[PDB]
């Protein structure tokens, strides 16, 4: 008789109750259909028990997605009713949780402000699952560029290197593309600007930003730098200056706006609100000062990512638009496994202490004679 | 006389020397082997979770001691003479904790367990254990070989690390 096979995997895994990622990779046969429409309950429950997918699957969904994208209006026009969401940031459990109080994108029409990725140690598969529902719902789901959607910030935050363990630089490469293709802005119902961040001194009319070119890193100044990076400034609506703009200081670049400076725009442009994200909030949203004209707040934080990188504890938001009535919906975050600090697996992350350890031990042992002869941390 | 012994190290006849004074020097009891108790009576090896790891694979007859080949053979791994794939094929045993040469789901997380203590959940360290697992075993058993781990950690430069002078 032929040798014995290697005993069952996980005969010998200490914790056996906790749940064992997949071994196999998605194949575009399991994932896209006759008609080269990809199967979202098939991509989302793998993705859920943590599995990848054939790299050739991921290039296309984030290729598709990119072309429907890149099609799309810089400031595009969207209409009630709608859900509207901030940052989710790698956050894919929460995701998770944020469509089944949003409701299924099947009959549901969403807004995303940008902030897919970085942070949460989720971005690809956040990405992957938005990219299929923009293939599937391209006329009912929009998607914002956030201010982390571009080289400069994942290239310094982790979602290259999250790429690069689990995917490829070549999927890198494909979802820098995507981002140059996402839409800057949305203008709701005719009354609400939605962007990332807020506003622009070289802003003033809703011309200025179907005017501007998308395609392309943003700058480190500008109309385009300025709506993925400004904020409200720290007293807004009850600023002692009457500067509509002063440099932004947390975030080093930008600008932060006050209540003159949202008014204003508002008022040219007859618009009700500004709806942003960009900015943690630990009840999920923040309505700023209501303007005096119209009694309704005149800006709107939201955001969606629960317990912010895991210490924030803060609820998360979305926003619900119908029957001209605008409701917050708020929630609680969700179990995620865990993930070392950039990735690393535990060879490479324990290994060098394994070498400090037993040489120690060595050098220790081998100085028993002085010329006679002559703890661990993530 | 007693017979010769035979073994296969990095040393010449002077370091095998030097090394046979620290040995005797160690064997309290003057026994020819090497207890682990004769070990953990240097203090600064109380405290450091890889000493028993480090034994085993010295003790290379299993008998639970470490006579003078196996010492020398032992520290040889860490000769500055000693090549990458030496120094390596030996921290892969530092895992390999049943020597059947695979690291196992089971044995990457005890020997884990050893170096963090608490400082991570069972929880969280069953998950990173299952996940680098999955990512470095290209055959499907779902154990580690030494081509595997190598490939994972070739170019990660401990091997530079580990030498001792003698
Ligand atoms: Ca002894
Ligand atoms: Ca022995
Ligand atoms: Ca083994
Ligand atoms: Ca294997
Ligand atoms: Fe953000
Ligand atoms: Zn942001």
């Amino acid at each position: 008789p032929p040798p014995p096979p290697p005993p069952p995997p996980g005969a010998d895994r200490v914790v056996k109750a906790v749940p064992f990622p997949p071994t196999h990779r998605l194949t575009s046969e399991e994932v896209f259909d006759l008609d080269g429409i990809p199967r979202v309950d098939v991509l989302k429950n793998h993705l859920v028990k943590e599995g990848r997918v054939d790299e050739e699957i991921a290039l296309r969904i984030i290729n598709e997605g990119a072309a429907i994208l890149r099609r799309e209006k810089t400031m595009i026009e969207v209409e009630a009713p709608i859900t509207v969401c901030g940052d989710i940031h790698g956050q894919f459990f929460d995701l998770m949780k944020l469509f089944e109080v949003g409701g299924s994108p099947a009959n549901t029409r969403y807004l995303f402000l940008g902030d897919y990725v970085d942070r949460g140690y989720f971005s690809i598969e956040c990405v992957l699952y938005l990219w299929v529902l923009k293939i599937l719902y391209p006329s009912t789901l929009f998607l914002l560029r956030g201010n982390h959607e571009c080289r400069h910030l994942t290239e310094y935050f982790t979602f290259k290197q999250e790429c690069k363990i689990k995917y490829s630089e070549r999927v890198y490469e494909a979802c820098m593309e995507a981002f140059d293709s996402l839409p800057l802005a949305a203008l709701l119902n005719q009354q609400f600007l939605c962007v990332h961040g807020g506003l622009s001194p070289e802003i003033h009319t809703l011309d200025d930003i179907r005017r501007l070119d998308r395609f392309k890193e943003p700058p480190a100044f500008g109309p385009m730098c300025d709506l993925l990076w400004s904020d409200p400034s720290e007293d807004f609506g009850n600023e002692k200056s009457q500067e509509h703009f002063s440099h932004n200081t947390v975030r080093g670049c930008s600008y932060f706006y006050n209540y003159p400076a949202v008014c204003e725009f508002l008022q040219n442009n007859n618009l009700l609100s500004i709806i942003r994200a960009h900015e943690a909030q630990d009840a999920g949203y923040r309505m700023y000062r209501k303007s005096q004209t119209t009694g309704f707040p005149s800006l709107i934080t939201i955001f969606s990512a629960p317990n912010y990188l895991d210490v924030y504890n803060n609820k998360a938001a979305v926003l619900k638009y119908e029957n001209n009535v605008m409701n917050i919906r708020q929630f609680n975050c969700s179990p995620h496994p865990y993930w070392l600090p950039n990735f690393m697996d535990v060879f490479t992350w324990s290994l060098p202490f394994v070498g400090e350890k037993v040489t120690e031990m060595l050098v220790n042992v081998l100085s028993i004679c002085s010329d006679d002869e002559l703890v661990f941390s993530v | 006389a007693s017979y010769p012994l035979e073994m296969c190290s990095h040393f010449d006849a002077d370091e095998i020397k030097r090394l046979g004074k620290r040995f005797k020097k160690l064997d309290l009891d003057n026994s020819g082997s090497l207890s682990v108790e004769e070990f953990m009576s240097l203090p600064e090896l109380q405290q450091n979770p890889l000493v028993q790891r480090v034994i085993d694979i010295f003790d290379t007859d299993g008998n639970g001691e470490v006579d003078f080949k196996e010492f020398i053979e032992g520290v040889s791994q860490f000769s500055v003479k000693g090549d990458k794939e030496q120094k390596l094929r030996f921290a892969f045993r530092i895992y390999d904790m049943d020597k059947d040469g695979y690291i196992s789901n089971g044995e990457l997380f005890q020997v884990l367990k050893m170096m963090v203590g608490n400082n991570l959940k069972d929880t969280q360290l069953q998950q990173i254990v299952d996940k680098t697992i999955i990512n470095a075993d290209k055959d499907g058993d779902g154990r580690i070989s030494f081509e595997e781990f190598c490939a994972v950690v070739g170019g990660l430069d401990i091997h530079k690390k580990m030498v001792v002078d003698v």
